[PDB]
């Protein structure tokens, strides 16, 4: 008496390292119940920045369909990025499709 | 393009609300007075309990001012959210008001963006 219901997880999280311009170091270590805890470490190469660096690392955040990724410490030093996650289906077959050429 | 439109940096400012314009266009010392950016500096810094309200001396020559609004939410946000807020509401009303401006002022949209 993570919900995969809109779209696969890898594709998020390859969707997020695309986003970034430096490399991701922890993009193994995320799973389906860690992203919203374990901290993302980059390779500098912060876009959302444009800065050379950054004090402190970045974090994911799944809110209403979608992943938000905001810099700890003072989020204001750099931007706050949102990646929608909700996808109706038949858009990502149209994508599947074109993925292939 | 004159002086007062290439800039103004002297500053008027009223000290209370509902000043009639009579008192206005009367010069009253209580309730109008000028300034520049320094002496309203040390004008805030020595008397803070004061309440003053920057605005124009006269609409027919000073009519040239920033682009300003005033935004009013009866709730609080965490920083992150704000943050999130804040860069929508920018980007809405910076487009907004190019838009605007490329269709009735004639500028150039990317511009004013
Ligand atoms: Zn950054």
């Amino acid at each position: 008496r993570w919900e995969p219901g809109f779209i696969s997880f890898e594709d998020a999280i390859k969707r997020v390292s695309k986003i970034f311009i430096n490399s991701i170091i922890n993009f193994n270590d995320l799973d389906e119940n860690n992203f919203t805890t374990v901290p993302l470490v980059i390779d500098y190469v912060c876009a959302l920045c444009k800065k050379r660096s950054h004090k402190h690392p970045h974090q994911l955040s799944l809110e209403n369909g979608a992943i938000r990724i905001y810099k700890t410490g003072n989020p204001h030093s750099c931007k706050v990025k949102i990646v929608p996650l909700d996808g109706n289906k038949l858009f990502n077959i149209a994508q599947r499709i074109l993925d292939t050429n | 393009m004159d002086a007062a439109i290439r800039g103004n940096d002297v500053i008027f400012v009223l000290k209370t609300i509902g000043v009639p314009s009579a008192c206005r266009q009367n010069e009253d010392p209580r309730f109008v007075e000028a300034f520049k950016c320094d002496e309203l500096e040390r004008y805030i810094d020595n008397n803070p309990e004061c309440t003053l309200f920057e605005s124009l001396r006269d609409e027919e020559a000073y009519s040239i001012v920033r682009i300003f609004m005033d935004v009013d939410l009866d709730a609080c946000l965490d920083e992150i959210d704000y943050l999130t807020a804040i860069q929508d509401f920018i980007i809405e009303v910076s487009n907004c008001v190019a838009r605007f401006a490329f269709t009735e002022c004639g500028a150039i949209h990317e511009n004013v963006i």
